RNA sequence: GAGUACGGUAGAGGGUGGUGGAAUUUCCUGUGUAGCGGUGAAAUGCGUAGAUAUAGGAAGGAACACCAGUGGCGAAGGCGACCACCUGGACUGAUACUGACACUGAGGUGCGAAAGCGUGGGGAGCAAACAGGAUUAGAUACCCUGGUAGUCCACGCCGUAAACGAUGUCGACUAGCCGUUGGGAUCGAUCUUAGUGGCGCAGCUAACGCGAUAAGUCGACCGCCUGGGGAGUACGGCCGCAAGGUUAAAACUCAAAUGAAUUGACGGGGGCCCGCACAAGCGGUGGAGCAUGUGGUUUAAUUCGAAGCAACGCGAAGA
């Protein structure tokens, strides 16, 4: 806006587990107000992850989340007579932001039985980086260098 | 112009100095008023248009 | 497959708008390594920016240091950005910036510039 | 009033020669290798027949950074490197001298930017014409790469410019304040001249504005105007080598053309501020089938109305 009065709500309703990065990853993964269903997927995930991998998974998410956080990124800017993107560092909240929708975004779209192991495949690549997810942020992160020569 | 370098000066004192130099000497004024041939009925017209505004600039001090 | 040596050099930064030239070469001006941000892959708006000004010095620098070169005499020539960019550029390279020195020419009356620009 | 004689001051005032340093270009030679250049982004162009860069040498032409200033000089046009020679004028102080010798000026006479013309030289940079590359619907333009006349010199011609302070020359009067360039006096200060700038009281003006450098109060002489177009054109005369210049109408046509200022609107003018206007996100429409309204077509009739946002599940909350 042009005030910037707006205020910043602050949400934290993890049930059982207590952990706010779980909150605000439901609150990503909810879709259609439907809070149970996210509730059960990211459950259900989080269950198979642990039963794969014999660390605890609260652990397993947040070193895959730490994996995929992005430092820079590209944005576009209007000069006056030329098409340019300059490399703008991240804001520290808004980091974890990108990780999440990144994430999300990724597990939507494997094609196996559920988002269970969808997004239990993914927190297991994203671990160490091996998935898609990573590559993209690679890839951003590659568009960034590549484009240094304005900065800034 | 050139700039002399001496008691193992930090590369930080260096550029700041030539930098200076550069600014005293006035290359970069110089070469940039060269670019492009600007006739002589432009130059008395810029030169009128800066003794005006130097003039107002003194006076509006009192 | 010939070899020889040499020490305590001096390199040309030739910085004008459009592009920067960087080369090495000894007291007697006998060229050793050049390069060119142009040559450095950029091809456009970027080749004038600083950034390709100090990624073309380190290059030179990098291909120069195999024939020793303790020592270096830096001369600057043009009113291009990245006029100190390279400088700091040849600095990280690791050598031994033992004076810096401007040589951009600058006529007293001489002959006309061309016109305007109408744009 | 005007002028003469005598010491000084400042100045890109004019003319003829000579000499400097920076830089560009071209040629030769050494090192060195894959780009240079240019743009909003590109391409033409220059490069392995070795370019750009880099070092040394040579040739030639032109302009004269920094000083530089609301600065100076000149009738105006105009005049900036340094030195020598020739030469005009102006400021400044005292005394002496001539004794109205003054002002203006139709005709005439000269000087007169740039471009242009003639003959002969010279030619680095720039650059009309021109060639090529872009942009574009087209681009005989703006942009880019090249490039001839010309720009320079000598002699001759041409006579024009927003040749402007859009303000003829000469003389005399009329409150003040702040600068600045030359020169004087009296004790940094005060006064006084000749210029060059900024404000401002009266006064003037349609208004803007001018205001001791009048556009105020007055004198002397000269030039010029009489609605807008046609037209500064035609014919004639006089000049010019040519380009053309100067003097200078009429028929016909319209009821306006015009100056200054006021309010609004607008701008690919400027400064602040606001709104899901962007940006940051979520979810859709435009693809399918169906419902519903409209346009078009058809019909005997598809009953009238609504038409950019501000019509189209609208009058119609029931053919
Ligand atoms: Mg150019
Ligand atoms: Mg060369
Ligand atoms: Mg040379
Ligand atoms: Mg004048
Ligand atoms: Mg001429
Ligand atoms: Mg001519
Ligand atoms: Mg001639
Ligand atoms: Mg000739
Ligand atoms: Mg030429
Ligand atoms: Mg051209
Ligand atoms: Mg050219
Ligand atoms: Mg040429
Ligand atoms: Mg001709
Ligand atoms: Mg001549
Ligand atoms: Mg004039
Ligand atoms: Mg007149
Ligand atoms: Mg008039
Ligand atoms: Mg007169
Ligand atoms: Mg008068
Ligand atoms: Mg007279
Ligand atoms: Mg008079
Ligand atoms: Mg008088
Ligand atoms: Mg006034
Ligand atoms: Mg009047
Ligand atoms: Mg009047
Ligand atoms: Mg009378
Ligand atoms: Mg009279
Ligand atoms: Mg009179
Ligand atoms: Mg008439
Ligand atoms: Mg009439
Ligand atoms: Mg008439
Ligand atoms: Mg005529
Ligand atoms: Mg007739
Ligand atoms: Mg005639
Ligand atoms: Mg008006
Ligand atoms: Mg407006
Ligand atoms: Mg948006
Ligand atoms: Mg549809
Ligand atoms: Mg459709
Ligand atoms: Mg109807
Ligand atoms: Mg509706």
């Amino acid at each position: 806006p042009r005030r910037r009065v707006a205020a910043k709500r602050e949400v934290l309703a993890d049930p059982k587990y207590g952990s706010q990065i779980l909150a605000k990853f439901m609150n990503h993964v909810m879709e259609s107000g439907k809070k149970a269903v996210a509730e059960r997927i990211v459950y259900g995930a989080l269950d198979k992850v642990k039963e794969r991998g014999k660390a605890d998974p609260l652990e397993t998410f947040e070193k895959a989340l730490d994996a995929i956080a992005p430092l820079v990124e590209v944005k576009s800017r209007r000069v006056g007579g030329a098409t340019y993107q300059v490399p703008v560092e991240v804001r520290p909240s808004r980091r974890n932001a990108l990780a999440m929708r990144w994430l999300v975004d990724f597990a939507r779209k494997r094609g196996e039985k559920s988002m269970a192991l969808r997004l239990a495949g993914e927190l297991l690549d994203a671990a160490e980086g091996k998935g898609a997810a990573v590559k993209k942020r690679e890839d951003v992160h590659r568009m960034a260098e590549a484009n240094k020569a304005f900065s800034h | 112009p050139a700039v002399k370098v001496k008691e193992n000066e930090p590369f930080d004192v260096a550029l700041r100095r030539f930098k200076r130099s550069c600014e005293k000497a006035g290359v970069l004024a110089e070469v940039r008023s060269r670019e492009f041939y600007e006739k002589p009925t432009a130059e008395r017209k810029r030169k009128a248009a800066a003794a005006v505004k130097r003039h107002a600039k003194k006076v509006q001090r009192e | 497959k010939v070899k020889k040596t040499v020490v305590d050099g001096i390199a040309h930064i030739h910085a004008s708008f459009n592009n920067t030239i960087v080369t090495i070469t000894d007291r007697q001006g006998n060229a050793l390594s050049w390069a060119t941000s142009g040559g450095s892959g950029f091809r456009g708006s970027r080749k004038s920016t600083p950034f390709a000004a100090q990624v073309a010095a380190e290059r030179a620098g990098q291909a120069a240091l195999e024939y020793g070169l303790k020592n270096l005499d830096v001369n600057v020539k043009g009113p291009g950005p990245g006029r100190e960019s390279a400088v700091r550029a040849l600095n990280a390279c690791g050598y031994k910036i033992a004076s810096i020195t401007d040589v951009t020419p600058i006529p007293h009356n001489g002959c006309r510039p061309p016109k305007k620009r109408r744009v």
